[PDB]
């Protein structure tokens, strides 16, 4: 019939073409009502501090503080050296260093061999 | 007095903007017809493009052997 | 802020998972962490990788430019999925179909320029002819040496 | 002599004087935009005298007036090159900018940061005439990065809007990718030729100049929106209308083309650089003109128009005809600035409406705007003996009659037809037919600022090609002998484009609803190129910028 | 899906939203007004063919393949209104929308430039601060246990009181400063 | 040099005998007078360095770092006086005394005629900086950085000490003037390989090197503003100064010992710049930018051409000014919103237009807008590394894209977009803060007029 | 443009290639062929600062036209006939290039029919 839309990593499926959006069951009513309840409670807890006149400053958001503490602090104490961590720290850790090492060493050996054989046009090359 | 905003109908026009727009449209077609009447070769062609097959073998030096 | 709202290690027991989902302010069923391979995410919730461009714009947001609320557990790459950056939104044409059309179009235009460079078009003329030994002294020839005679003839 | 160099420097110092005025302020201004417009009018009048006394004798010079630095063999001096390119570009740029600022005194009147806007626009003009007059690569890099940064600041003018900041950072990204190649060219000339000055580059005249010309072609790709580094020029329509009119149609975006025209003695002795310029220009002028066929925002359509004209400029450099390319720059400035001004006059009249599907019926509502939009479109397409005829048609008259990549020529002709297609598309959806805009008509254009600002570029778009092409000296030999099917090529292809697009436009009144074709989905989503690479290349950067770079290596292992 | 008041979309709301998005994307496809108006009555007939469908599972399936029809026939760049999200003039003046509390940080030499304005702003702030504790003690006795269920707020009940959480909605910046 | 050391020491009785409301004014005044005095060091010559005594000398490498050092003290006194207002008066004088003592150590670190006096003053600069960072850093969480400082002491300064004592026994002197004329070529041997690592790794960590930069986005974060200013502006540049002195003795083994570390920097500036695109912490973003700019100075010293030394010392002066101004802008928002989170306070051009102008100018100098000396240093290093290898321009130019990308992102996030609603303590800009931004930026802009005084001894 | 089809779709053996031609001697078929006279002196076009592409066998018309263009300032429409003279003689130079091309094509036809006559006869 029709071409079915293919989702991707950078092209998500729409809300309309997802089947689980069309759930009518009461457990989905419970989950949606609890999400609405948590969101309404957090909205109320925010805008009681936001609309307060006696507060003049920053309504601190512990989800934001928790996000920054996860992006900075929680990186080392939850590390475990295993096969996956060591192989991925050896691929992107000492891989491209070795790559550019052999590339630049090859080109510099080529250029040195051409200079000591009188081949490289180093005529007007007096700034270096 | 400015141009009043109007609703669901044709807006007010000034005599001056209409005569200037007609004047520059006449200026465009005047300049086009003028330089087409005087040059007539920048669009069509400056010189004749000769036929290579219509040239004789003596001026080109082709001895038949 | 204090410690029992800060992130911790990977949740193993289900009651630590419940304590974290209460800490991260979300349902326990939605709360899934990153898998404990040792990459250091910790007990942070694995949000399903939706760009903030995808959100409801007409919704009354706490952070309207971010399309984000107060107390909502943010995405791990929230700095990456802002509307100034990486988007994951649905597109009218499929992703692989876009990649196929782009690669076929670009490679076919490259191949057609290679074909036209292989077979160049020109005019039914001879070469352009210049006097004075192909303009020898004009093109940087030395005045002491004398080149071969470049003589052109009438036709 | 003493007149030429003096008024040359007086033009640039006069352009810098309102910057000192706006920086030394205490009062609230007695119409500072009028002051900057008066200053740029007088700077135009000032720069007219060196241009006239260049047309008299051919008088070129260099003003290496201030010694700045000496790195052991490299004497970097403040050096201004007054040649044919500066003498034809400076009056055209000042005339266009003067019309853009008299436009902006009407269009940008509601903006409370109008003095900052005119300040930034003057800063752009100063950096651009630093670019086009520079005699070494360093001062040209100063003007180059200056027009890049003022492009950033004038795209992101409504800095609260997310899309404007996104487009501005996008333009900076693609321009710095071009700057990779510009710095490659500077590095090559400093190492192999011991100079950044143009004179020693041209006098030494190197033969192995493939690598610096590849650097310059990458620089012109980043700057003139060639294919691969193009989409920032359609993205850059998120800035205001006089920004897109002055900067991103006529003045800034020709600077990569100007960089390649500036280095013509290296390109005329390197056939490989000519072939790469020809292929890249034909690819860009095909692709952007094809994308312009199926768009609905009028600023996007005219941005694809100016990028297709830049691709055609790259084509006519690539056939070793640089002076025709620069004549096409000086020609293109007038009618493309006028087309953006008339489109923005429609936009401001129709209460910030830019989508052409809610326009129409403006032939008799906005008569002067309709007149000038038709004249700008006909100058764009190559109507006989408008200004766009005196360069672009000659481009085709040298693109046919030369040792040329054949497919590049065929795509050049397809682009020439597509120009007529999107031009009559603009005239169809925006001027013709019956109205589609909402019901409260506030349509008005009777301000002498708007009318005179479009009027002077209208006089330019009518007469300037004739005047300039009869005032410039020959620098090549014009190829004037060709068969009649080859002389009538560009006109016939343009009229075929008009006929095909009129048939397309008259298929829209029919009461039929067709499913979208794959060509329509390809050209409407911009060859799928800003949809993929703007998602994929950031993704593969930023995860790699977080997972392995920050977290794995530089927080745990190292 | 994601809404402030309801936790979901009703089937009636889904039908109306799909009808509206279909007409908008259709008007994007069908530029001219008489042509769109003809196809708009045709599409209204197509939507009113199965308006009277009692079976909600069958109506669910019909709505699902109607979404597939709408996705197969959508315009790639539909007409977005300029101040609608995705529009060309959208959030353009947000750089001009200064919050009101910045007036508190002015110097008194420029506060004295507008005497009536700040002399009235003092009693605006007075009104806010004597309304705040009354509307807090209003919200604390009406909110159920566990917090409020939905994000909607109750109005001002007594005469003389003000509605709760009102200051940033009333004193918000104009859309064209 | 004794006309500079003695006024810097007289700033100690000036700061301890001053009246309690006058101790910022007096130290700022007399340190600005010392910074005006600091221009007498511009008596340089095209052949000879300015050689004062047996203990102190000044070529055109040490002179601009001295002027920047003596200029940095009044700016640190301006920057650090707000958040010390509720401090005890005696603790405030202790802070000012540690700043003065750090300047005192630095201005005879850069002029050290002999290399072990350079080592003593070089490792003497760490102690007042340590005390400033850990007594006024507003939070101290250094569980991983203790082991890294142990790694700095093991792999760094102690092999340098043993190597300098070895040169003292071999050459008979460590006078740099004598070592200009008594230098022997250091040939290929394993003894000379460990000699090269001992002479270089202390300064490699001080730059910092990529992979060894683990301390710098911690020590910049956990510090007060004066500590971050002196770390970014001067204390990284001790490594580059020491490399440019000690690479005299390391020829010609440097010509094959530079190849690993050059890779570590040429890829490293690709990574850390990219790291700046994913920073939640603004101060950490400026720290990783400092790593991404000192990688070029490492490469330019290791390739040892004239253009590379000229570009490296110009980049050192320019980056000192620029990154010090960036940390001061980060503090001028942190003193209002009380958090370093870069996504917290947005849209600040709607609220602070002149401060957003300062953000714009510091970003344009950060991304090397010509003709600024950031670009002059960047550009000359790029030219010299093109002469080293013609492929490296890619790794240069790609860096010069990403260096632009995070520079404007830092501008776009903090200053542009929509303002944050729940933050209402955003005060207008104090005249102190704008004066601090101008005393950073206006010298940096005036040095574009006359850059020849910051291009080193071989201009 | 038909010769492009003759060289690509046909054979390139009989079509003269653009890059290196004439492949035949200039006296081959021409009894006592004369040279191409240059009218403007080398020093005269040296002082006129002409482009190296413009110093062909008819640059003297260009020198007369540029002297007229300098001397008729500001009346920039007063020297149309000198431009016409230069354009007409450049046209004649292009015609001579066409004559060289047709000469080379007809001598390659002579060689083709010669070897076909030799294959038919011997
Ligand atoms: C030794 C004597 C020398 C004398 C000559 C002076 C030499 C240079 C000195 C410093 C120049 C900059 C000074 C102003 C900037 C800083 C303050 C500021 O922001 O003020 C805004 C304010 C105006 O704005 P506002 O509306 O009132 O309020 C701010 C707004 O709210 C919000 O602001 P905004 O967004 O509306 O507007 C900000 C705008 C934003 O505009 C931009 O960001 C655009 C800039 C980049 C693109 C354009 C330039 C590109 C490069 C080309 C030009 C340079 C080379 C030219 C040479 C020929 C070609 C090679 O910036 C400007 O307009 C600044 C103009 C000058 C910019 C210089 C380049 C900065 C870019 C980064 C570095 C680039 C390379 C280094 C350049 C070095 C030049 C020497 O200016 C003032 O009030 C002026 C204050 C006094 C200034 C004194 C300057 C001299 C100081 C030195 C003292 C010692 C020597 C004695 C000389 C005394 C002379 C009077
Ligand atoms: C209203 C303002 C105008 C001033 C009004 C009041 C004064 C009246 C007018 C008369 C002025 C005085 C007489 C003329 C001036 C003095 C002339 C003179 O010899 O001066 C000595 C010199 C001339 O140079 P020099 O060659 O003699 O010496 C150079 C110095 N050494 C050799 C050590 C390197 O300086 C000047 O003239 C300074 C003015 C320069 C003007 C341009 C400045 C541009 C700054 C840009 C910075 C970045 C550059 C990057 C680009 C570099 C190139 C790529
Ligand atoms: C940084 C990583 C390397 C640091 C090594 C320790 C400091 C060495 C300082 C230089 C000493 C020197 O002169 O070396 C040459 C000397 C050579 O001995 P010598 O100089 O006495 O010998 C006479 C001279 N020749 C060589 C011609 C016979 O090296 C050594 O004696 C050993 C050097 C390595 C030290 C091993 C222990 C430390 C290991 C690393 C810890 C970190
Ligand atoms: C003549 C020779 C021609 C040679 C051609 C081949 C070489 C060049 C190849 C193409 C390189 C450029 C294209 C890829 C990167 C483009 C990134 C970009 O522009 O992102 C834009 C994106 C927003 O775009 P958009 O989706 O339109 O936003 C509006 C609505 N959201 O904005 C964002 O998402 C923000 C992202 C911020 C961070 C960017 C991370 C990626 C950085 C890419 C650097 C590329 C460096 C290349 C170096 C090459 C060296 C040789
Ligand atoms: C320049 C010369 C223009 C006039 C010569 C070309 C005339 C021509 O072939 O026009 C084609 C066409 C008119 O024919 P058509 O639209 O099919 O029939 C309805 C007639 N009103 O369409 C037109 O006449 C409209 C397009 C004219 C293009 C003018 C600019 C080139
Ligand atoms: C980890 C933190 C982040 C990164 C910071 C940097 C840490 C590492 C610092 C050192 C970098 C690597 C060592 C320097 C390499 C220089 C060239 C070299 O040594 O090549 C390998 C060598 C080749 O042999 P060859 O050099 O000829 O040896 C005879 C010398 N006369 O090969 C061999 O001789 C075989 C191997 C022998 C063992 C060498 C051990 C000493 C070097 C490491 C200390
Ligand atoms: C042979 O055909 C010589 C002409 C140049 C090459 C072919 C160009 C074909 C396209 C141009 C003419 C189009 C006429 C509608």
């Amino acid at each position: 019939s029709f071409p079915k839309y293919e989702p991707s990593r950078l092209a998500s499926l729409p809300t309309t073409l997802d089947p689980a959006e069309y759930d009518i069951s009461s457990e989905t009513r419970k989950a949606q009502a609890e999400r609405l309840a948590i969101r309404s409670r957090l909205k109320r807890e925010y805008q009681l501090q936001y609309n307060d006149p006696s507060r003049r400053g920053v309504v601190e958001d512990p989800a934001l503080i928790r996000w920054t503490c996860a992006r900075s602090a929680n990186v080392y104490p939850n590390f475990r050296p295993n096969t996956k961590t060591s192989l991925l720290g050896a691929l992107f850790g000492i891989g491209p260093l070795i790559f550019w090492y052999y590339v630049f060493k090859t080109d510099r050996d080529r250029k040195e061999k051409l200079i000591q054989e009188g081949k490289l046009d180093r005529t007007f090359n007096i700034s270096y | 007095a400015h141009i009043e905003p109007r609703y669901r109908q044709f807006p007010q026009l000034t005599r001056s903007q209409v005569i200037q727009a007609e004047f520059f449209s006449a200026t465009m077609w005047f300049w086009i017809l003028w330089r087409f009447w005087h040059d007539s070769d920048a669009v069509l062609g400056h010189f004749p493009y000769p036929d290579p097959s219509q040239w004789t073998d003596e001026e080109l030096g082709i001895p038949p052997d | 802020i204090t410690k029992d709202m800060l992130p911790g290690p990977y949740p193993k027991t289900p009651e630590e998972r419940a304590a974290a989902a209460k800490k991260y302010n979300m349902r326990v069923e939605d709360y899934e962490p990153y898998p404990d391979d040792g990459m250091g995410y910790g007990d942070y919730p694995k949000l399903p990788d939706r760009s903030q461009q995808e959100r409801d714009p007409w919704y009354d947001w706490d952070h309207p430019d971010l399309r984000l609320n107060w107390g909502e557990p943010m995405h791990w790459d929230l700095d990456m999925y802002i509307r100034n950056r990486v988007d994951t939104s649905p597109t009218p044409v499929n992703w692989n179909l876009m990649c196929k059309h782009l690669f076929g179009f670009v490679a076919f235009m490259l191949f057609m320029f290679w074909v036209g460079e292989t077979y160049p078009t020109y005019q039914p003329v001879g070469p352009k002819q210049y006097p004075y030994n192909n303009l020898y002294l004009e093109r940087g020839g030395d005045p002491n040496k004398e080149p071969e005679p470049v003589v052109h003839y009438e036709i | 002599m003493n007149l030429f160099s003096s008024l040359t420097l007086v033009t640039l110092i006069l352009l810098t004087m309102p910057i000192a005025a706006i920086n030394f302020n205490t009062h609230k201004f007695t119409n500072y935009p009028l002051y900057v417009k008066t200053t740029i009018s007088c700077a135009f009048i000032t720069s007219m005298i060196p241009t006239m006394m260049f047309i008299h004798t051919g008088q070129e010079m260099i003003i290496s007036n201030w010694h700045w630095l000496t790195i052991q063999t490299l004497k970097l001096s403040l050096s201004f090159k007054m040649d044919f390119f500066s003498m034809m570009f400076v009056p055209v740029a000042l005339f266009v900018t003067w019309s853009i600022m008299e436009f902006s005194m009407w269009y940008m009147h509601s903006d409370p940061n109008i003095n900052q806007f005119f300040k930034y626009l003057l800063l752009f003009l100063i950096t651009m005439l630093i670019l086009v007059t520079a005699n070494n690569l360093f001062q040209l890099f100063i003007g180059w990065e200056g027009v890049g940064i003022m492009s950033f600041l004038l795209i992101g003018w409504w800095y609260g809007r997310t899309d404007a900041n996104t487009a501005a950072l996008q333009a900076i990204l693609y321009n710095r990718i071009g700057d990779i190649g510009f710095i490659l060219a500077m590095a090559w000339f400093l190492i192999n030729l011991n100079t950044w000055d143009l004179q020693q580059i041209f006098m030494l005249n190197p033969n192995d100049s493939n690598l610096p010309l590849m650097g310059l072609i990458l620089a012109a790709t980043g700057k003139s929106a060639q294919f691969g580094l193009h989409p920032w020029l359609p993205s850059a329509m998120e800035g205001p209308t006089p920004v897109s009119a002055l900067l991103h149609s006529s003045t800034m975006v020709v600077a990569g083309i100007f960089l390649l025209i500036r280095f013509y003695p290296l390109t005329e002795n390197n056939k490989f650089g000519q072939s790469i310029m020809l292929c890249l220009g034909a690819m860009t002028t095909l692709f952007t003109a094809m994308c312009a066929l199926t768009q609905n925002d009028i600023k996007k359509i005219i941005a694809f128009s100016t990028s297709s004209q830049l691709g055609l400029m790259m084509v006519t450099i690539g056939i070793n005809q640089p002076h025709l390319a620069f004549l096409h720059i000086c020609t293109h400035a007038f009618f493309k600035a006028m087309l953006f001004m008339c489109s923005g006059s429609i936009i401001h009249s129709l209460n910030d409406e830019q989508d052409i599907r809610k326009m129409g019926g403006l032939f008799k509502a906005m008569p002067f705007t309709t007149t000038a939009l038709i004249i700008g479109s006909l100058a764009l397409t190559g109507m006989p003996f408008l200004t766009g005829f005196y360069s672009k048609d000659l481009i085709i008259e040298s693109a046919n009659t030369s040792y040329t990549n054949a497919w590049a020529l065929l795509m050049t002709l397809v682009a020439t037809s597509f120009t007529a297609i999107y031009s009559t598309r603009i005239i169809f959806f925006a001027l013709l037919g019956q109205p589609r805009f909402p019901t409260l008509i506030n349509i008005n254009e009777n301000n002498p600022f708007l009318i005179n600002s479009i009027k002077r570029l209208l006089i330019g778009s009518l007469f300037a090609g004739f005047i300039i092409s009869n005032n410039i000296p020959p620098m090549t030999i014009p190829q004037m002998t060709m068969p009649h099917y080859l002389k009538m090529t560009a006109l016939t292809v343009t009229i075929l484009g008009f006929i095909l697009a009129l048939e397309i436009s008259n298929t829209t009144h029919y009461l039929k609803f067709n499913y979208p074709s794959n060509t329509f989905k390809f050209s409407n989503l911009l060859g799928y190129y800003p949809t993929i690479m703007h998602r994929l290349t950031p993704y593969m950067n930023l995860t790699m910028s977080q997972k392995s770079a920050s977290s794995l290596l530089d927080l745990i292992w190292l | 899906a994601f809404l402030p008041s309801a936790a979901y979309l009703t089937h009636q709301q889904k039908v109306l939203q799909l009808y509206k998005r279909a007409l908008r994307h259709l008007e994007s496809r069908c530029v001219h007004r008489d042509k769109y108006r003809y196809f708009a009555c045709l599409l209204r007939a197509r939507f009113d063919e199965h308006k009277n469908e009692k079976d909600m599972v069958k109506a669910t399936q019909l709505l699902r393949e109607a979404e597939k029809e709408f996705w197969h026939g959508q315009h790639p760049q539909p007409y977005i209104f300029p101040e609608s999200p995705g529009g060309t003039s959208y959030e353009r003046y947000e750089c001009y929308k200064v919050p009101e509390w910045c007036l508190d940080d002015w110097h008194p030499s420029e506060k004295a430039m507008y005497p009536d304005y700040f002399a009235k702003r003092e009693q605006w702030k007075k009104l806010r601060r004597e309304s705040w504790e009354r509307e807090v003690k209003q919200l604390q006795e009406e909110t159920p246990v566990g917090g409020p269920r939905t994000e909607a707020l109750p109005p001002a009940r007594k005469q003389g009181d003000l509605p709760p959480l009102w200051w940033h909605i009333v004193t918000r910046p104009r859309e064209r400063p | 040099m004794l006309k500079y050391i003695i006024p810097t020491m007289m700033l100690m009785p000036l700061t301890w005998l001053s009246k309690n409301s006058m101790i910022w004014i007096n130290t700022t005044l007399h340190s600005l007078l010392i910074s005006l005095t600091s221009l007498l060091l511009l008596n340089q010559f095209g052949d000879n360095s300015l050689n004062f005594s047996l203990t102190f000398f000044s070529d055109s490498l040490s002179t601009p770092l001295l002027i920047l050092t003596m200029w940095l003290l009044p700016l640190m006194l301006m920057a650090s006086q707000h958040h010390l207002s509720k401090e005890n008066l005696a603790r405030k004088k202790l802070f000012i005394s540690m700043l003065i003592l750090l300047q005192l150590f630095l201005i005879m670190t850069f002029t050290a005629t002999e290399l072990i006096f350079f080592y003593i003053m070089f490792e003497a600069t760490l102690v007042p900086t340590l005390i400033i960072i850990t007594r006024w850093g507003n939070q101290t969480e250094r569980l991983n950085a203790g082991l890294y400082f142990l790694f700095y002491t093991l792999a760094g300064s102690l092999p340098l000490l043993v190597a300098l004592i070895y040169i003292q026994n071999t050459m008979g002197s460590l006078n740099f003037l004598i070592l200009q004329y008594w230098v022997q070529p250091m040939p290929n041997s394993w003894s000379n390989t460990f000699m090269w690592l001992a002479c270089m790794m202390a300064f490699m960590v001080k730059m910092p090197l990529y992979g060894l930069h683990l301390w710098l986005p911690k020590a910049h974060v956990e510090a007060p503003i004066a500590g971050s200013m002196v770390l970014a502006a001067i204390l990284l540049k001790l490594g580059g100064y020491g490399m440019m002195r000690i690479t005299l003795l390391l020829n010609p083994i440097t010509d094959f010992m530079a190849y690993p570390f050059i890779m570590l920097s040429l890829w490293g500036m690709i990574m850390t710049s990219s790291i700046c695109l994913r920073q939640t912490d603004l101060k950490s973003l400026i720290a990783y930018s400092s790593v991404s700019h000192m990688a070029l100075v490492i490469v330019a010293i290791l390739i040892q051409t004239p253009w590379s030394y000229m570009g490296a010392t110009a980049l050192m002066i320019a980056h000192g000014l620029t990154s010090s101004m960036l940390f001061c802008l980060a503090n001028s928002n942190y003193e209002r919103v009380h958090s370093r989170t870069m996504i917290l306070a947005r849209g600040l051009q709607t609220l602070l237009p002149l401060m957003a102008a300062w953000w714009l100018l510091a970003s344009l100098t950060n991304l090397a807008l010509p003709p600024s000396i950031n670009l002059i240093g960047e550009l000359f290093v790029v030219m010299s590394t093109f002469s080293w290898s013609n492929i490296t321009i890619i790794l240069m130019g790609l860096n010069m894209v990403i260096t632009a990308l995070y520079s404007l992102y830092m501008l776009i996030t903090t200053q542009r977009g929509k303002h944050t609603h729940h933050i209402n303590n955003i005060l207008p800009s104090f005249t102190r803060e704008n004066a601090l931004m101008s005393l950073h930026m206006l010298p940096l802009l005036l040095l574009s007029l006359n850059p020849k005084i910051i291009l080193g001894p071989l201009y | 443009g038909a010769h492009l089809a003759r060289r690509y779709l046909g054979d390139a053996s009989v079509e003269p290639e653009p890059l290196r031609m004439p492949t035949f001697p200039p006296d081959y078929g021409f009894p006592e062929r004369k040279e191409r006279e240059m009218v403007a002196t080398q020093q005269e076009m040296n002082d006129a600062q002409l482009v190296l592409q413009q110093r062909d066998y008819c640059a003297h018309y260009l020198i007369r036209f540029l002297k007229c263009k300098r001397d008729s300032f500001p009346n920039f429409l007063a020297c149309k006939h000198e431009q016409h003279d230069w354009d007409y003689c450049e046209h004649l130079d292009y015609v001579k290039r066409m004559k060289e091309f047709e000469r080379e094509r007809r001598l390659l036809q002579r060689k083709k029919r010669r070897e076909q006559r030799e294959a038919d006869m011997a």
